[PDB]
This record gives C-alpha cells, structure tokens and sequence, in this order.
C-alpha cells in the first residue's frame, strides 16, 4: 500500500494472509467470507508468465494477522487449504479478466476479535455504494512505494497497511490505460485534480476493497486488488475484481462444495 | 448472518480514525 | 525476515 497508513487493531478482521511454506514468502492478500471460505485474485495461485501455478499444499492461510513479519503466537490462526477454486473463465493472457478463486479451508476457522467473516455485496449495497466519488477502503502487507531502482529505503511495510479511495468513473478509468478494461473490473484512486496520492500496490493483490453500509452499519467486500501500470502515478487508477458481477460464480462454488 | 460487524469497533460502538471519511463520501 | 511458525503447518 503507497501513501496509506498503519491500520489499528482489529480493523480488517477479515483481512488473510497467503504464505508460502517453501519457501516462506508472502504471497497475497485475501479475505475471510466465512469460517472456512476465503476469496482471493486467481493470479495470486495461477499467472503462466511468472510460472506460478501452486497447489493446495503449496500454501497456507493465516488470519487475524498485524505484523507482516511476526509469527503472532496466540493471536493469528495458521490454517490448510482442503481445495482451491479458480474461476472457469478467468483470462491471465491479456488483461487479469475474471481475476478471482476461492479457497475452502481444511477446518473451520474459530472467529475472534481479530478474525471475522467480511460480507458479500447484494444488488441494492452494490448498487447504492459502487458509484463514482464514494470512497472505498484497501488493505494490505504490500510494497509502500513502485518497486525502482532509485529508491532509497525500505519498501515494505511492518504491520498492515490501510488507505480509502474513491471509485473513479468507467470512462476515465478506460481512458488512462490501453490495457483493454471489461466489466469485470472498476478503478479507484485520485485523479489529477484532486492532487492527493494513495494506491495499492505489488505484493497488495487479492486483498479486499471494501466498504460501510449506511443503511446497515456492515461492511462490504466490494472488490479485489488485482493490477496496475505502477503504483501511486500520476494520471493512474488501480483496477480491482468487481466482486458483485462474479457473485454468481461464488455462490454456485460455496454451495456444491 | 453476523458478517461485516467488527467486534472491536461495530460491536462496541467504536468508531475507527478513518471511518468517518467513508460516510462523508456517500 | 519471517518468523519460524509451528512445522506442523510446515
Ligand atoms: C497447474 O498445475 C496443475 C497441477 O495439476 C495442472 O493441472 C494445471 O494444468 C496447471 N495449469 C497450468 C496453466 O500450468
């Protein structure tokens, strides 16, 4: 996460981390829809151009997390995967189109103060609160700033990182980049005029965008970080898995399995 | 049925340093 | 710089 901030205690309990068994490496962010479901961005499992291609036992999930590094004895909850769910249609060849899986967990997970479930969106939330200005909410252990030569310092963070955003128009969205956008995405971030930064950012992918319900008090998962054309630049918006048009992919998974 | 709610914010009626400028958005 | 977790998992 660029230009975000340290998030407090409890904050994102639904917030999940991917790690690598071998070798130990922060893979993904994710998140927690339920005790034994988690939602994360397919290219975190499957991307053929970097060769990866990992297996349920590849990996493990570890939820209720703050430090990026720690192992938080007594806080955090390391979980197995039983079985990973990518979805059919999903496009790593051009443009990260469907960019989404689910992974259903060995055993259920114990929900506390630092762990629980996020909620899914529905026509009426997606519809009242994915609109052009509303600002969204991006978490994640992330790099702080574009990975470039010239930088000087530390690019990672030590505990996880928060930072809103607004959602930005389709049409300014599809005019900044010439990646080719479907409907399957949405962007967010400040447009030149409003002269702020704030982004996510590599190693920030599969962490969820959510969002406050006025009309109910919850949160809403609305998106998933998926890519960008570098991270925080001028006259660029980080794009995200529109969760609410892929809904019927996820509920048909949750409910055969 | 209980998603969404963070037990220590929601739960307790505690609000979080940015949670505010979500709302002021909408 | 990750700490060692239970090998259990591992
Ligand atoms: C990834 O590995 C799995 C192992 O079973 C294999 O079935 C699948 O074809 C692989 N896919 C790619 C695109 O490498």
């Amino acid at each position: 996460i660029v230009e975000g901030s340290d998030a407090e205690i409890g904050m994102s309990p639904w917030q999940v981390m991917l790690f690598r068994k071998s070798p130990q490496e922060l893979l993904c962010g994710a998140s927690l829809i339920s005790d034994r479901w988690v939602l994360t961005a397919a290219h975190c499992l499957l991307y053929p151009p970097w060769d990866k291609n990992f297996t349920e036992n590849d990996l493990l999930v570890r939820i209720g997390k703050h430090s990026r590094t720690r192992y938080e004895r007594n806080i955090e909850k390391i979980s197995m995967l039983e079985k990973i769910y990518i979805h059919p249609r999903y496009n790593w060849r051009e443009n990260l189109d469907r960019d989404i899986a689910l992974m259903k967990l060995k055993k259920p997970v114990a929900f506390s103060d630092y762990i629980h479930p996020v909620c899914l969106p529905d026509r009426e939330t997606a519809a009242s609160l994915l609109q052009a200005g509303y600002k969204g909410r991006v978490t994640g252990w992330g790099n702080l700033k574009e990975t470039w030569t010239a930088n000087v310092g530390k690019g990672q963070p030590s505990v996880l990182q928060v930072v809103n955003l607004p959602i930005v128009e389709r049409p300014v969205c599809k005019d900044s980049t010439r990646i080719r956008i479907t409907d399957n995405m949405f962007c967010a971030g400040y447009k030149p005029d409003e002269g702020k930064r704030g982004d996510a950012c590599e190693g920030d992918s599969g962490g969820p965008f959510v969002m406050k319900s006025p009309f109910n008090n919850r949160w809403y998962q609305m998106g998933i970080v998926s890519w960008g054309e570098g991270c925080d630049r001028d006259g660029k918006y980080g794009f995200y898995t529109h969760v609410f048009r892929l809904k019927k992919w996820i509920q048909k998974v949750i409910d055969q399995f | 049925a209980d998603c969404g709610l963070r037990p220590l914010f929601e739960k307790k009626s505690l609000e979080d340093k940015t949670e505010r400028e979500l709302l002021e958005s909408y | 710089d990750f700490e060692e977790i239970p090998e259990e998992y591992l």
